[PDB]
């Protein structure tokens, strides 16, 4: 908790700063997967295909 | 102009192989079919195979 010390003629001004360096990570691509549907369902079986 | 997935291909198997252990521990058929005698027709004698 922090009550800010506001009153109608009071201002806080920075006198010094820090350069931050944060880190944002984002996904960009899945593994480009493809499937041979008949090999998955029926692989090595013409009687299934 | 482009690239198109016309088909999927598979190397078909060139041979079929079957593998089992060394063929030991046979039944003793010579104890019945190659026996020196057989029981009376009224009294047929049974063994296990």
């Amino acid at each position: 908790e922090n009550s800010v010390a506001y009153s109608n003629n009071s201002i806080a001004i920075p006198t010094n700063f820090t350069i931050s360096v944060t880190t944002e990570i984002l996904p960009v691509s899945m593994t480009k997967t493809s499937v041979d549907c008949t090999m998955y369902i029926c692989g090595d079986s013409t009687e299934c295909s | 102009k482009g690239i198109y997935q016309t088909s999927n291909f598979r190397v078909q198997p060139t041979e079929s192989i079957v593998r089992f252990p060394n063929i030991t521990n046979l039944c003793p058929f010579g104890e019945v079919f190659n026996a020196t005698r057989f029981a009376s027709v009224y009294a047929w004698n049974r063994k296990r195979i």
